[PDB]
Parts: structure tokens; C-alpha cells; sequence
């Protein structure tokens, strides 16, 4: 071995795991396969708050 | 248990309130105690108390345990507002401790061996049995005890401290293993915290370990030499010279270790040869100063070995001392000077015996620790306090005074009141004139606050003032004014002027009228918020703008606060022959003073009222009695209560104390002679009297420069820090201590003062309290020339080590070198409070200490001290200068290495390869990689290539040249490619290092002999933040013939830096085969050249292992045993 | 904060960054009480980042 990485090869494993993963897919508001629009019955306005 | 039950009862009592927050009211959330009977908001416990109280209809009160509650806490309410209540502690703290007293260091500490840091240790076995030559040639067969070793190979390696027999002992030591073993743990000490193999070392801070190992070094050899005794020789080896006996039991073993030209020389060897050639008549003793008939002499020069480095050190700190020595003479006079008369100690007239009693230090060496000092105290005023309740009780005790408020009471008896009258003017004063909380401290108190008026201004309470605006109709709220106008000229407080005028003021709104400045500063605020020269009504100025005809009064008393105001003075105290002068924006040997002073003329005195502090009273009563004149005023009051005032008046201005005649004439006196006594010298700045321009508005300390401003009155003004703090005092205890004042009946002042002022000089702490300084001084310089060492400072400084490897250091590593300096410079010299620690809370690149004050003017007045010298670090700088030619006893390498297969049978030694074989950058042909280097692998079996700096590629042959660094960080990849054609191709590198350690591997060289194990090793693990000390094999030397075998050899350094060899084959004739080396003749000078004087050191290119030296005996006594008092 | 600042630094088109409304001083407070002060020094410092 005779070397330990100054940073730390595990915890920046871990870092760059935690942000890579693909950004979330935001689905409410389309529609299916029959036309039924997906997502719960609510404010348009309230759902962003 | 107990402790925890009354701590629980004292909160449940104490803690009556919420807390103490500044900001302003709200009815949500402003605090507000809303009360229930009805809807209000109130802002206080005790306010809405009162409120629930007045609700009840009074006349029908009983007694309830909310009635209980509401009495406590308005009870309590005063004693948490009492200023001394709140300024107060009875444990200490680490600062206030630190300034109270501090460790005292022991610089004055004795040696009883022989001085020296450098000794020979047999590094191979000689071969005593052999074949040519019987044993009976040799002189260990006869068991001769020979100066030197007996060995095929002698080194000569550094371990400070050796040979000595020590009174205290320092703890800091550079011990060091022969160089067939690993050092690397010496220079892997201070900021690998990183590196993990126990065998490796950082190389980019080999600089920073080298300085702490010199400062360390430095550090261990400071000492004085002791003089034990001599005794003649009885045999024939010398001219009956006269020889040390060190003490120890082991003692006979040292008489060939000090003496090498003692021995006999009855043989060819090369110990014997050396013996013959040197000289006869420079042995033991040779000079010696006999001052006395059975006594000891007080000192000796004497021939003995010892090197000339850790000699040139000793005597560097003898010289310091010498300069720090005094003598009892001059003592009597200084304490005599001090005292002032009042004490009378003696001392002897005779010859002397030469005392070492160093106790005197320059000016700035002074100046430079009340800097540091007043910088470790500034905006506490937890620090503060106490120094300043010391000085109150030392005062008390030395005082002649007495305070009884019985004058007061029998002066006002005599007044006749009506007894059916609703006023009591006599009655009143006698009532306010009681201290709350019971404390007359605070006369004492302000008294000791003139020492300090730079770093503390003592004011006075806000609680002493009306309470919310005074009223000239209301008695008891005039004698209120009375008090006031009574007790402002003692404080230190530059707006003290101010008050006392917008005191009158606020007192009289609507009967007079003067025109202010702004809406907000109007007439009506409370005068105690008047605290900056910025405040000052314009119409205290330019009177003019009042009127005669509008403001009488108020016009009057400007112009009794303008021409009759107390006027500064000074005294002249200290003597500063002997002591240094510590005060800094006064002249040395003065002290200034709020009030004038006088001397008195009888030792007997008696009562007289001329002095300004009774016109002062005089004033103020004539402009009471002419305010309670006019019915302007005071309407509703009778002919029998204005004449009650105006005789209570008449007669307060006639009481008989000895306050003021005190003040004028003793107060001073003792002032004076408390401060040279005192463990922080006075620290004070002008008293302006009554003018706007020169009002100090600030007090700041730098200890930086700023961007790259060098020069520290450039940035003085624009890297300080404001220190000071204010401190409350109580107005009515100060007016009843000037009120009722008075003297012993029996009291003869001198009789008085030459007994009351003995004991406190006949202790001696404060002749200790100047070595502090010393070494304060001392750690301050040696941290400014060694930071250089690593970064860039402003100052001017030579650079040895330049070509050691460091690294681009920040302000974090600057920190911790730093840190590491003030470690080693306290466990030496034995002290455990702050050392040159104030300093290292910024960075210490930019040090600089400077001090300074404004005026109102914007005029600044700057103190800049000049940074004496420091033989520490002198002899850093010595050390360092002579590391720089004998590295190598250090075990250092200097220069590079060469990587590269060498196969013959010759007896070179690697650490002195021969000049064919080594290549540099100016060689022909040779391949220089720099940074931007790639490896690209061979094809179809063509060779594999490596980029050159040019751009070119290369096989893996020839002569290259690498940066350390390269490998460094491509160290496995490197490896994988290169190892196999270093061993068995024909690849040659020369990694460029410029400094590094080494060990060394000795093999018998009539037999094979293969170094690429220990090589492969070293380059296996090296490391991008470490590397192993570099391995050599170096053959043996040969007393006799041998017969020759192969060796493979593959490290060389590049320069010849086999230099700690001492001598070869040492006890034979001569040395046949191998490395060959005679004993240095060089070194030993005094001995072998017989024109060279006694004296002569050629220092920086050897340190010469024997020379003269001179042992000291002198008596270090504390003062008390030479300089007696006369009680 | 000091972190989720730096990062959002990169996304100033979608997320902006404002620090809180807490963070003031109560009521506007005034330049005669000293926690304001420090509460104006704290933001002032805070602000430009
Ligand atoms: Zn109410």
C-alpha cells in the first residue's frame, strides 16, 4: 500500500455516487395510455406549495 | 448535598429577574408583563408589581406573600445594579494571573563536564588477531587506554549533551544514532502527520525539521561552565601540568577523553603518530585570576576537548549576562531612589567575590513587554479590576487617612431646624450621604485609577445621577447636584467637564433655556449620556450663547467649570538606572496627576484650607447658595427653610476635613512610591483639562503590517486594535470620603511612613519580573528570524538553507512552525503560563509591534519600539552558517543521487564516486524530463518510448536526468517500466533531491557483494508524500592485503559528502586497501600547529574538537542576602 | 448554506438563491440597539454571496 489518498477514495466514491444518480421525472399533468391525465386532483397552485 | 442546596436557594433568591437585553420596547413582544385587572403592558417585573399594588386601595393593605415577593424583588433589584456588584469576581482568571505574576524563567544555570556535541563512535570492529602482524604490536593487548577508538572505521556523529554533568536540565535534545542506523524519525517530527510508513519523511519539509533541530540544539547548549578543581600530575606523561577532575563516579575514565596529547606513543600507528606529531605545553590549566587567599579562583582557561561551536554558544550567553549583571551598589541607590527616603538599605564595602546578579535590561526591551501586556488586556475589564483592587487595599494599608461620617453628623447638629416644617435640609444630606451596599471602596478605587487612564476610565455610575431628570424645586434632588458637582474632578473620565454642567441643566428645564445642537441631544437627556468630545454642547464653548439675561445660572457655572476646574501636575517618580522605563506616551520617570500636587513643609500637620479641591467646594457652595436665592426658583418655600440651606451650605463649605489637604500633599508621595513596586507598571496617556482639541479618543495596537506596506508607521493607522474599558464608581462614596477626612492625633509623618513603607521593599519580586521581559523579548525576535527561514517576511536576514527542499508554505503552516518554536522555548527555560501566544492568534509572517493614541483633533502620537537583539537567535543563525559546510554530521546528504548498475572490483566509496561516471544537465547527450512527460508502449517487439521535454521520444537507455517530484508521483507506474532495465540494461537516472538522509550498509569486500535488494527496496517505496532514507554499501577498510571479489553497486551521490568519517584502520600502521583517512589534522589546530595562538577558531568551515575554554565560579545570591535593610 | 450557495451559483436560471427573511433585523430594528447592529453586520457580510 505505503500511500493513503489525502482526500479519501471511499468517501468521495461516496460523494460522486450520491451525485450522479439521474434527475427525478416530474410525470403529474400527462397522460396515459387510455387519455387519463396522471397525478392527484388538486390545485394548480397548491400542489406548488 | 450542601453545596448544590444553598446554590439552589442563592438562584431561587437572586434570579428574580427575566434578563438584561438591549433593544428597544414592543408591546407583542417587547417583553411586555401584561397585567390581568386590567389590560396593560408593562416592561417589568416590578413595574407591573406596582401596578397590581396600586390597584388594591391602599388603606386596606395586609401583609401576603405577593407582598413578600414584590418587597424582594425590589430589593434585589439594587444590589444587581450596584456597580461594584456588577464589576466584581473572587476567583482569577488565566490572564488576570498571567498579569498579576507570571512564571519567572531560569536563565542562569551551571555545566560540570566538559562542553561538547560532537563524539566518535566505532562504526566496525577492528582485527586485533591476524596473520601478518602478532598481537603484540597492538596497544589494546596491554589494555592502554587510548583518547580514541580503536576500530577499522570511526564516524563522528552529534549527541548534545554527552559528556555533561548539568545543575537544571533542559529538555530539549538532538540525539542522533551512529549512520548505520535509521534517522529518519529525527527529521520526520514536525508536519508529517500525514506519512504513514514508520520510515519515511516528507521531503518537502526537511527546511522546517532542520530549523527546529538547530533551535533545538541551540536551545540544549545554553549554559555556564562550572570551575571543580584541578590536582598535579605525579608521573612523567606531561611537565607536571595541572589537570580537571570532573565530578561522577566513573571519573577516571575522562582523563584520556579530555587530554589526547597525554597518552604515550610507543608505537607506528596512526593514533600514535597523530600523538607525536602534536604539541607539549598546552594541557589543563594555564591561566587562572586568584582574587582572594583561600578562596576559589574565580575563573580558569584551560586546554580540553570541546568543539568550538557549543564554546562560541556559551560564550555568546556569558556575554548577555554580563551585559544583564549589576551590583549591590547600585541597588542601594535605586531602592534608596525609589523609596524616597523613607527606607534605608545598606551594603558591604569591601573586596568582593563576583557575584552574577543579572537584573538590568534595556529600555526597549521594556517598552516591548507592556505592549504585549496592554494588548492582552484590551475591552475586558475582568482583567482589569482586580490590579486595581489590589492597589485600593495597598493604598488603604500605607494610608494615614481615616474616613468617619461623624464629622458630618456633629456639623450638621449645629444648624437649627423648625421642627414644624415639612424639609429637613440638614436632615436630608445626612440621609443620601450614607453609600449603599455599604462601600466606601470606591474612593481607593478611583484613587488607583490614575495609574491607568490609557486602558481604564473610571466613571461614574449612571444609578448616581437624579433618576430621569433633576428639579432645582427638590432638595433632595439638589443635593443630588451637590454630590455630583463634589465627586467628578476625581475621575479619570475626559467628558467629566461636560457633566456637571448639563447635570445643572437637566435640573432647571423650564426656568432656564440654552440653545443645544440637536432634537436629540436637547436639553432634557440625561446628562450621563454626554461620554465623547463629539457631545459638547456648542453653548459650552461659546458662552456667549448664553445669556446674562435668559440663563444666569447656567452662565455662572460655565464659567466656574472654565476657571475652576482642578489643574494636572505631575510627580516624578521611579529611578531608571537599574529598572528600564515602561511607560510609553510619557517621559521616563514621570507620573502624571488629575489634581495638583505640593509638597508639604511639617512633619506634623495640622489643618489649613488653602488647596484647589477646597476652593473647588467653596465654588460650588457659592453657586448653591446663589441658585436656592432667587424665589425664580423655588417659590413655595418659606424664610425659615431658605435660611436652613443657606446655613447648611454656609457650613458644609466650612467642615474640617483633611481630604483635600491629603490629596494636595500625601496622596502623591505614596503614589509614587507604590508604583516602581507594582506588577504592571502604569500605563497612562495626557490629562487634558477642559479642551475639546486634545481629548484621547482612542488607544490601538497593531501586530501586523497590512497588504505589503513593510514599514509598520505606514500601517499603524490601518491594522490596530482599540483597547481601553470603562469602570463605574459610586458618586456618594467618593463625595462622603472627601467630606470626612482625618488624622491620626499622635501622627508624625515621617515616623509614620518609614515604617508603614519598609515591608513592602523587602521583598524582591519585582527584580524577577525583568527576566520575564528578557525572554520575552528573547522568543519574540528568535519567531521573527526563524519564520523568515520558511516564508517571506519584511525583514532582512542571511538564508543558509536555502538549498534544503521546503515547501510553499501558507499562513496554517506558519501557525504551526510557530507553535512548534513556542513549545521548545517553554519546556527550555522551564515556564507553563502564555509565551508568544498573544502573537500567534494572527499570522505570523508580518509581525510588528506598535502602539498609539488619537486625539479629537485627528493629531495620532505613535510608539514604535526598536526590536533589540537576541543571542538565541544569534546563535540559530551561527548554527545554521555552520550546518551549511558540515552538513554531514547531521546525517544529510547534499546534492542528488545517480541510479545506475556499476559491476567492478575496485574499493571506491559510493559517497565519493569518482568524476567519470556522474552526468549533469550539461553533459552531451542527455535526456531531461521535465513535467509533460507520457509513456507509449512498443509494438510488434519495437523498444517503448518516453517524451522528453523537447517533444522527443527516447528508449529506455542512457543518461536521464529526473525531478524528484516526477517519480514522486508516478511511483507504481514508474516502477513497472523502469525496474528491469535499471538492473540488467543500461538505464542510468539522476533524481534530483538537493538534500536527504542517509544509512549506510558495510560489507567485507573479499566477497560478492550485491546492492540491488536494498536499492529495489528504497525505490519500491517511494512515495508521493514520503520517501525512505537512502541506502549506501560502502566496502571496509584494510589494515593488510586482502584479495579482491565483484561487487555490484547501483546508488552514488553526486558530490563528496563523506565528510563525518573520522579516521580508517585507527590502531594500525597504515590502511592497504579501502577507504583511507588519517586523523583530521585540520581539526585538532591549536595542537598541531605550533605558530597558531591559543585562541583561534576557524568556525565556520570546522569546529575543531579541542580548544581552550573558560570555566567560571561565581556566586549567584538572591538580593536579600547583599543588600540589608534598616528596620 | 455556504455550500448550497456555491452550488447554486451554477443554476442561476432556474433556483435563485435569497437569504431568509428571518435573518433581518425585527421590525427594521434601529441604530440604537446593538443586536441590530450586529444583526446588519451579519447580513451586510452575508449578502454578496
Ligand atoms: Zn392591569
Amino acid at each position: 500500500e505505503h500511500y493513503k489518498a489525502r482526500p479519501g477514495i471511499a468517501s468521495v466514491q461516496k460523494a460522486t455516487e450520491s451525485a450522479e444518480l439521474p434527475m427525478k421525472n416530474n410525470d403529474e399533468g400527462t397522460p396515459d395510455k387510455r387519455g387519463n391525465t396522471k397525478g392527484a386532483l388538486v390545485n394548480e397552485h397548491v400542489e406548488a406549495r | 448535598p450542601m453545596s448544590t442546596r444553598i446554590a439552589e436557594a442563592t438562584s431561587a433568591i437572586v434570579s428574580k429577574h427575566p434578563a438584561r437585553v438591549g433593544l428597544p420596547p414592543t408591546a407583542s413582544s417587547g417583553h411586555g408583563y401584561q397585567c390581568h385587572v386590567c389590560s396593560a403592558v408593562l416592561f417589568s417585573p416590578l413595574d407591573l408589581d406596582a401596578h397590581v399594588a396600586s390597584h388594591g386601595l391602599h388603606g386596606n393593605m395586609t401583609l401576603t406573600s405577593s407582598e413578600i415577593q414584590r418587597h424582594i424583588t425590589e430589593f434585589i433589584s439594587s444590589w444587581q445594579n450596584h456597580p461594584i456588584v456588577q464589576v466584581s469576581a473572587d476567583v482569577e482568571n488565566r490572564k488576570t494571573a498571567q498579569l498579576l505574576h507570571a512564571d519567572t524563567p531560569r536563565l542562569v544555570t551551571w555545566d560540570a563536564g566538559l562542553c561538547t556535541s560532537f563524539k566518535i563512535v566505532p562504526i566496525v570492529p577492528a582485527q586485533v588477531p591476524q596473520d601478518v602482524l602478532a598481537y603484540t604490536f597492538f596497544t589494546s593487548s596491554y589494555a592502554i587506554q587510548s583518547p580514541f577508538p580503536e576500530a577499522a572505521v570511526s564516524r563522528i556523529v552529534v549527541h548534545t549533551r554527552w559528556a555533561s554533568n548539568v545543575d537544571f536540565d533542559r529538555d530539549s535534545s538532538v540525539i542522533m544514532a551512529p549512520p548505520t542506523e535509521n534517522n529518519i524519525h529525527l527529521f520526520k517530527q514536525l508536519l508529517n502527520t500525514e506519512t504513514l510508513s514508520v520510515r519515511g519523511a516528507n521531503p518537502l519539509m526537511f527546511r522546517a525539521n532542520v530549523l527546529h533541530m538547530l533551535l533545538e540544539f541551540v536551545l540544549d547548549n545554553l549554559y555556564l561552565n562550572r570551575h571543580t578543581g584541578f590536582s598535579q600530575d605525579h608521573t612523567p606523561f606531561t611537565e607536571g601540568a595541572n589537570l580537571r577532575s570532573l565530578p561522577g563516579p566513573d571519573a577516571e575514565k575522562w582523563y584520556s577523553i579530555m587530554y589526547p596529547t597525554r597518552m604515550g606513543t610507543p608505537n607506528v600507528s596512526k593514533i600514535c603518530n597523530f600523538v607525536a606529531s602534536c604539541v607539549r605545553n598546552r594541557v589543563g590549566r594555564f591561566d587562572r585570576a586568584q582574587m582572594m587567599n583561600g578562596a576559589m579562583s574565580e575563573w580558569v582557561d584551560v586546554f580540553e576537548t570541546s568543539d568550538a561551536l557549543t564554546v562560541s554558544i556559551r560564550g555568546r550567553w556569558m556575554a548577555r549576562l554580563a551585559r544583564m549583571n549589576i551590583n549591590p551598589t547600585e541597588i542601594e541607590w535605586a531602592l534608596t531612589e525609589c523609596a524616597q527616603g523613607y527606607v534605608t538599605v545598606t551594603s558591604p564595602y569591601a573586596p568582593s567575590v563576583n557575584r552574577l546578579m543579572p537584573y538590568r535590561i534595556s529600555n526597549a526591551e521594556r517598552q516591548i513587554s507592556q505592549i504585549i501586556r496592554v494588548m492582552n488586556i484590551g475591552n475586558n475589564a475582568t482583567v482589569i479590576q482586580p490590579v486595581l483592587q489590589d492597589i485600593s487595599v495597598l493604598l488603604q494599608r500605607i494610608s494615614p487617612l481615616q474616613i468617619d461620617p461623624t464629622i458630618i453628623s456633629n456639623t450638621m447638629s449645629t444648624v437649627s431646624e423648625s421642627t414644624t416644617q415639612t424639609l429637613s435640609p440638614a436632615s436630608s444630606i445626612l440621609g443620601k450621604l450614607r453609600p449603599s451596599n455599604s462601600d466606601f471602596s470606591s474612593f481607593r478605587v478611583a484613587l488607583a485609577g490614575w495609574l491607568y487612564n490609557g486602558v481604564v476610565t473610571t466613571v461614574i455610575d449612571d444609578s448616581s445621577y437624579p433618576k430621569d431628570g433633576g428639579s432645582v424645586t427638590s432638595l433632595e434632588n439638589l443635593w443630588d447636584f451637590f454630590i455630583l458637582a463634589l465627586a467628578l474632578p476625581l475621575t479619570t473620565d475626559p467628558c467629566a467637564p461636560v457633566k456637571a454642567f448639563m447635570t445643572l441643566a437637566n435640573m432647571m428645564v423650564g426656568f432656564e433655556t440654552i440653545p443645544m445642537d440637536n432634537q436629540i441631544y436637547t436639553q432634557s437627556r440625561r446628562a450621563s449620556a454626554f461620554s465623547t468630545p463629539h457631545t459638547w454642547p456648542r453653548c459650552f464653548m461659546n458662552i456667549q450663547l448664553i445669556s446674562p439675561i435668559d440663563a444666569p445660572i447656567l452662565r455662572q457655572w460655565a464659567e466656574i467649570i472654565h476657571r475652576y476646574w482642578p489643574n494636572p501636575s505631575q510627580i516624578r517618580y521611579g529611578t531608571p538606572n537599574v529598572f528600564g522605563s515602561a511607560n510609553l506616551f510619557t517621559p521616563p520617570e514621570v507620573l502624571l496627576l488629575p489634581i495638583d500636587h505640593q509638597p508639604a513643609n511639617v512633619t506634623t500637620p495640622t489643618l489649613d484650607f488653602t488647596n484647589e479641591l477646597t476652593n473647588w467646594r467653596a465654588r460650588v457652595c457659592e453657586l448653591m447658595k446663589n441658585l436656592v436665592d432667587n424665589q425664580r426658583y423655588q417659590p413655595g418655600w418659606t424664610q425659615s427653610l431658605v435660611s436652613s440651606m443657606r446655613g447648611t451650605l454656609g457650613k458644609l463649605k466650612l467642615i474640617k476635613s483633611m481630604t483635600p489637604m491629603y490629596l494636595q500633599q500625601l496622596a502623591p508621595v505614596e503614589l509614587a512610591v507604590i508604583a516602581p513596586m507594582l506588577p504592571f507598571p502604569p500605563f497612562q496617556v495626557p490629562y487634558v483639562r477642559l479642551d475639546r482639541d486634545r481629548v484621547p479618543t482612542m488607544v490601538g495596537v497593531t501586530r501586523q503590517s497590512r497588504d505589503t506596506i513593510t514599514q509598520p508607521a505606514l500601517s499603524l493607522s490601518t491594522t490596530n486594535t482599540t483597547v481601553g474599558v470603562p469602570l463605574a464608581l459610586d458618586a456618594r462614596a467618593i463625595t462622603v470620603a472627601l467630606l470626612s477626612g482625618k488624622y491620626p492625633p499622635d501622627l508624625v509623618t515621617n515616623v509614620w511612613y518609614a515604617d508603614a513603607i519598609y515591608p513592602m521593599y523587602a521583598d524582591t519580586e519585582v527584580f524577577s519580573n525583568l527576566q520575564r521581559d528578557v525572554i520575552t523579548c528573547e522568543a519574540v525576535q528568535t519567531l521573527v528570524t526563524l519564520v523568515a527561514q520558511i516564508s517571506e517576511t519584511q525583514y532582512p536576514v542571511d538564508r543558509y538553507l536555502d538549498w534544503i527542499p521546503s515547501l510553499r508554505a501558507s499562513a496554517a503552516t506558519a501557525a504551526t512552525f510557530a507553535e512548534w518554536v513556542n513549545t521548545s522555548m517553554k519546556t527550555a527555560f522551564d515556564l507553563s503560563d502564555m509565551l508568544l501566544e498573544p502573537l500567534l492568534s494572527g499570522d505570523p509572517r508580518m509581525t510588528q509591534l506598535a502602539i498609539q493614541y488619537q486625539q479629537y483633533n485627528g493629531r495620532t502620537f505613535n510608539v514604535i519600539p526598536e526590536m533589540p537583539g537576541s543571542v538565541i537567535a544569534d546563535c540559530v543563525q551561527l548554527t545554521a552558517e555552520v550546518f551549511n559546510h558540515e552538513y554531514n554530521l547531521f546525517g544529510i546528504a547534499r546534492g542528488d543521487i545517480i541510479i545506475g548498475r556499476v559491476q567492478s572490483t575496485h574499493l571506491w566509496s559510493p559517497l565519493a564516486p569518482p568524476p567519470d561516471l556522474v552526468f549533469d544537465r550539461d553533459t552531451p547527450g542527455v535526456h531531461i524530463f521535465g513535467r509533460d512527460c507520457r509513456i507509449s508502449f512498443g509494438m510488434n517487439g519495437a523498444a517503448p518510448m518516453i517524451r522528453d521535454e523537447t517533444g522527443m521520444m527516447v528508449p529506455f537507455e542512457g543518461n536521464w536526468i529526473f525531478p524528484l517530484a516526477l517519480w514522486q508521483m508516478n511511483t507504481r507506474y514508474f516502477n513497472q517500466q523502469f525496474d528491469a532495465w535499471i538492473k540488467t540494461g543500461e538505464l542510468r537516472i539522476r533524481i534530483e533531491m538537493g538534500a536527504y538522509p542517509y544509512m549506510l550498509h558495510y560489507y567485507d569486500p573479499r566477497q560478492y557483494a550485491n546492492a540491488w535488494n536494498l536499492t529495489s527496496a528504497w525505490l519500491e517505496e517511494i512515495t508521493p508524500t514520503s520517501i525512505p532514507s537512502v541506502p549506501f554499501m560502502v566496502p571496509i577498510s584494510s589494515d593488510h592485503d586482502i584479495s579482491s571479489a565483484p561487487a555490484v553497486q547501483y546508488i552514488i551521490s553526486t558530490e563528496y559528502n563523506d565528510r563525518s568519517l573520522f579516521c580508517t584502520n585507527s590502531s594500525s600502521p597504515q590502511t592497504i586497501a579501502g577507504p583511507d583517512k588519517h586523523i583530521p589534522v585540520e581539526r585538532y589546530n591549536i595542537l598541531t600547529n605550533p605558530d597558531a595562538p591559543p585562541t583561534q577558531i576557524q568556525l565556520p568551515e570546522v569546529v575543531d574538537l579541542y580548544n581552550v575554554v573558560t570555566r567560571y565560579a561565581y556566586e549567584t545570591p538572591p538580593i536579600t542576602a547583599v543588600v540589608m535593610g534598616v528596620p
